[PDB]
């Protein structure tokens, strides 16, 4: 329900200032209502990379990477809900699930500050790169539950 | 009044100004190519697909 | 350390007159220790590889074997007493890998300091 | 000259002898206009709103294809040369009202609207309307006036954009904001700090990127909503060159203060010269109150467009330990007016922001530099040259420039805080004195020759010209591996499609060097 | 080719020497003059054959080196300039 | 990395090329004689 | 230097956005049910208040 929520804005950043030219009729096909599913998945990357960028036009940075990253993770998880015949895409999510583990140690040892405020906006369950992880299971790291506070149902099992 | 000391004053100020020069002249060209390059359809491959470059005969043995 | 086995490789040709390598910190050092001993004509770096030239007499060329002795997996230290031993009745270049920087074998001894065999040329058994 | 020019375009060339349609318009047109207004006689073409001109299509070859109509008769209208709206063939009697109740208003007595149907139904023998107006035309006459900068015109228009309507704010609303700050930044005198604080806050959102001295006072469904709920006209700042060059004009304007004056600020210039000397007590004692208060004030750390919600994070962890940081940036003191070279770096940007404001643009330039060079290179800087082979660091130094050196040499620039080094490991950290020269690249372009002569400058007196980075490739190992069809009767790929370029393929140019040919299209955009 | 102790560096030697009121020449001015001859003779009393040849122009007195070798070269692409009293040196 | 200043072949040419005032690249033909 | 980047990467964008506009507008003049639908609209509005 909350990935299928539209709110009110536009696509392709159609700003009023070109929109003044087109006709009331037409204005309604350009809203995002009438968008499909890779406009309305493209329209949330730009917010969220507007909220950690460091300057207009930069999307390498590893702030504005982290953040585009988990919206990538979770338009994957969604597909799988409704298909569920797919396996072909169950082993591209587990590249984009351990790549997005690297991109946090990177940042964790370069700025120890912003690598907090980043996980608040977001709600990513912190977690600090200090010492070698142990080689046992009920002790080490899981990628799958980094988003513990946003997925209850995927944190433990027996 | 010094004679040496005056001559390498004419010699830096006129090196100085030939690396203006040459500085503006090639961050123009330099620019203005990679302006054509974002300004035309991009070029789609239409040549022979590779269908032989897939496996590789390496070393034998160890 | 793992470029500069890769030096071997590419200087170790017949019929060929120049090859290019790696550009390395160490590499570049090696290179002037060569050309003392008169084999190698010489080299260039050229940017992101460095074209080194190729020694040929009547045919054949300068060199026609190398030994790798040190590898990036581990580490031969010698001392001064046990180098002579090794190295005995013999016209072979062994690189060695001094503090005071790199010379060859015939000055470690001199010194007497104990050096790091890094790779033979012209070496046999 | 009339800005609004309507061309009537026809083709009555055909019809000489059996009119068809070309004269039936003609006969409708030239009847109605005089009676709207109260081929024609020159007397009745000066009361017009607009130049109404003739046009023969089938006369003029190299005209026709200019237009390139579809259809003909069909009206078109101009607006300081430019295309506008046209008027396609076959409409109602209701379509033709509407065009030319625009042309008048654009160039901008008439016939009342009581008096509407009679002049329209008398003229058919031969053989306005009550809405106000339209929003699209406001908006289309402020987004080009405002490239000429008017004075006395652009404030009436900024007034008839917001009363008593209430209506229209997703459309107008960016432009209105916009169009304030234009005004403001045209009096002679010095625009209001207090005033550009308040408007700028809400087009960026937030408070955090100015500067303190002149900041504010001090279901499941719904909590994950808020996310991607960003306040702030980011859109306007970044598809609009035009746009997004106001901005930069106010962050200049913005280092400037009140009460200054422009005889004393000048005759201290010379007398501070920045040097080891701890400023004689004639440059000290010689201050008046209002030059203290000037320097005192605070300036834009960071620019708006950098640090625009994060900007009062901390950045303690983030900074490097070395006991060898030589400074000249040392008096016992973190005052600015407790500094030698910190005062005189000051004095140059006053001035440069009133250079910029009354229009020298290339005078200005030439104090920027002067300042960032001057914490950068440290007080020796009178040497308006290139670096006296004296560029260290490079592969095989010559000797002969190590000894001409000394202790000096190992002083580095920077801020009265940081200095080079903090700022290369931490990228948030910033200081006024690169602000102010990067504010200045973009508020008068890229391809201006001032800003191009400028920008290379700064390459050659910093002694780094012709600098060759050097990468190496990266490795060509990726994720995935290689493709699979599946086994059995039921053909399927497991992975891969037979369209997958491996990582270790030559070039494209080297298999296919014969490339398109001649009757290949131009154009795959399918 | 070869230019010869371009006249730089000869104004260095000339201001020093003449800057004292005793005329002491200093030690820098004399030992690079007496290099000049050292190499000058080697070349001239080589003991095997010395080639040269002059692929470049010649300014100055810059051609010691080419005319005073055992064997001695030249080609199309070859010049002879010598013009000492311009320079009153 | 890429601040790293090592000499390569582009970077010397330019610096020859900068001492020309507004003297470039130029090649050699063999030279054919009939006479020898 | 990367200040300057930012200006020409804004016209290089504003280019491309302004030849999409234009392909709107041929749709625009091309449809006739569009204004077919649109004029009748307007024309019951004043009626209904007179």
């Amino acid at each position: 329900n909350e990935r299928a929520q539209v709110p009110d804005a536009y696509i392709e950043r159609w700003h009023g200032e070109d929109l003044s030219k087109l006709s009331p009729a037409l204005r309604r096909c350009l809203h995002l209502r009438c968008a499909s599913s890779k406009e309305l998945h493209s329209w949330r990357k730009l917010q969220l990379c507007r909220l950690l960028q460091r300057r207009p036009f930069d999307t390498g940075s590893p702030a504005v990477q982290l953040a585009c990253l988990t919206e990538k993770i979770l338009n994957v998880r969604a597909h799988l809900l409704r298909h569920f015949r797919d396996q072909q895409k169950k082993k591209v999510l587990s590249i984009w699930l351990s790549r997005r583990h690297r991109v946090m140690k990177y940042l964790y040892r370069v700025d120890f500050n912003l690598y907090k405020y980043v996980c608040q906006q977001l709600r990513i369950k912190c977690v600090r790169f200090a010492i070698p992880d142990s080689r046992d299971r009920q002790r080490a790291i899981s990628p799958i539950a980094v988003d513990g506070d946003r997925c209850k149902f995927l944190i433990r099992q027996k | 009044e010094s004679f040496f000391l005056s001559l390498c004053e004419l010699e830096q100020k006129k090196r100085t100004e030939r690396a203006i020069q040459h500085s503006q002249d090639l961050w123009k060209k330099r620019t203005a190519a990679k302006d054509a390059h974002s300004e035309k359809t991009p070029e789609l491959y239409d040549g022979p697909f590779w269908l032989k470059f897939w496996r590789r005969k390496k070393r034998p043995g160890a | 350390m793992q470029r500069a086995c890769e030096m071997v490789v590419s200087l170790l040709r017949v019929d060929a007159l120049s090859q290019r390598c790696p550009f390395h910190v160490l590499n570049v050092q090696i290179l002037d220790l060569l050309q003392r001993e008169g084999l190698i004509r010489g080299f260039k770096v050229d940017g992101t590889k460095i074209d080194i030239l190729l020694k040929h007499y009547k045919g054949a060329p300068v060199i026609r074997n190398i030994r790798v002795v040190s590898k990036p997996s581990r580490d031969i230290w010698l001392t001064p007493h046990e180098l002579k031993f090794r190295t005995r009745f013999n016209t072979g270049l062994w690189i060695m890998q001094t503090s005071c920087g790199v010379i060859s074998h015939r000055d470690c001894l001199r010194m007497g300091i104990g050096g790091k065999m890094l790779m033979a040329i012209n070496n046999g058994y | 000259s009339k800005p609004v020019t309507v061309v009537y375009a026809h083709a009555s060339s055909m019809e000489t002898t059996r009119p068809a349609s070309s004269a039936s318009l003609s006969r409708f047109l030239s009847n109605l206009l005089p009676r709207l207004f109260l081929l024609l006689s020159p007397s009745q073409r000066q009361s017009l709103p607009f130049n109404f001109v003739t046009v023969d299509v089938a006369a003029e070859p190299r005209l026709g294809a200019f237009l390139a109509l579809p259809s003909v008769p069909a009206l078109v209208c101009f607006y300081r040369k430019k295309l506008y709206s046209v008027l396609a063939p076959g409409a109602s009697d209701v379509a033709l009202l509407r065009f030319l109740k625009e042309a008048a208003d654009l160039s901008e007595s008439r016939v009342s609207p009581e008096n509407v149907a009679e002049a329209v139904h008398g003229a058919r023998v031969a053989a306005w309307a009550e809405r106000k107006d339209v929003q699209c035309l406001l908006t289309q006459l402020g987004v080009a006036m405002t490239r000429e900068q008017a004075e006395e015109v652009q404030t009436l228009k900024n007034e008839l954009v917001a009363e008593d309507r209430s209506e229209d704010a997703v459309l107008t609303g960016g432009r209105r904001l916009f169009a304030e700050l234009q005004l403001q930044l045209t009096g002679d005198s010095p625009p209001d700090r207090e005033a550009l604080s308040t408007l700028l806050s809400e087009i960026l959102g937030s408070a955090l990127s100015l500067p303190e001295s002149l900041q504010p006072p001090k279901g499941y469904a719904e909590q994950w909503a808020s996310l991607y709920q960003i306040e702030g006209y980011w859109n306007e700042l970044e598809t609009s060159p035009v746009c997004a060059r106001l901005l930069a004009k106010a962050t200049v304007a913005l280092f400037n203060h009140e009460q200054v004056n422009l005889q004393e600020l000048d005759l201290c210039i010379d007398r501070a010269s920045g040097e080891d000397d701890e400023e004689w007590p004639s440059i000290r004692a010689s201050l008046s109150e209002s030059l203290k208060t000037a320097l005192n004030a605070d300036e834009p750390v960071r620019p708006l467009d950098e640090a625009v919600h994060y900007a009062h994070l901390t950045m303690k962890n983030e900074k490097d330990f070395s006991s060898l940081r030589p400074s000249f940036f040392f008096l016992g003191s973190t005052a600015v007016l407790d500094c030698p070279l910190r005062t005189a770096s000051r004095l140059r940007r006053l001035k440069a922001a009133r250079l910029f404001h009354g229009g020298a643009y290339e005078e200005a330039l030439k104090f920027a530099v002067f300042a960032y060079r001057l914490e950068c290179q440290g007080p020796v800087e009178t040497r308006r040259a290139a670096a006296p082979e004296h560029v260290l660091g490079k592969w095989r130094d010559e000797e002969a420039a190590l000894l001409a050196v000394d202790s000096s040499h190992d002083k580095v620039g920077g801020n009265g805080t940081e200095d080079l080094f903090d700022q290369m490991a931490c990228a948030r950290a910033g200081w006024p004195a690169r602000t102010l020269l990067m504010a200045m690249y973009m508020a008068l372009g890229a391809k201006h020759p001032a800003v191009q002569r400028s920008r290379a400058e700064l390459e050659v007196l910093l002694g780094t010209d012709g600098f060759v980075p050097v990468v190496f490739p990266h490795t060509r190992a990726r994720a995935g591996g290689k493709p699979i069809m599946m086994r059995g009767k039921s053909g399927k790929w497991h992975w891969l499609g037979p369209y997958w370029k491996p990582p270790w393929a030559p070039s494209n140019k080297a298999r296919w060097p014969t490339g398109p040919e001649e009757w290949a299209w131009s154009d795959p955009t399918r | 080719f070869s230019t010869g102790f371009d006249l730089k560096e000869l104004l260095f030697l000339a201001e020093l020497t003449q800057k004292s009121t005793e005329k002491t020449i200093p030690l820098v001015a004399l030992w690079q003059l007496r290099n000049l001859c050292d190499v000058a003779y080697l070349v001239h009393n080589y003991t095997k054959p010395l080639i040269v040849l002059m692929n470049g122009a010649t300014a100055g007195s810059g051609a010691s080196l080419c005319c005073l070798a055992n064997r001695s070269a030249a080609y199309h692409s070859s010049s002879f300039t010598c013009d000492p009293t311009a320079y009153g040196w | 990395k890429h601040l790293d200043h090592v000499p390569t072949e582009r970077a010397r040419q330019l610096a020859e090329q900068r001492s020309a005032f507004e003297p470039h690249l130029r090649v050699k033909l063999e030279k054919e004689k009939f006479l020898r | 230097e990367k200040k300057v980047t930012q200006s020409l990467q804004t016209a290089r964008v504003s280019r491309r956005k302004v030849a999409h506009v234009l392909w709107l507008k041929k749709l625009q003049d091309s449809s006739d049910f569009l204004q077919e639908q649109e004029e009748a609209a307007r024309g019951v509005a004043a009626l209904a208040r007179a």
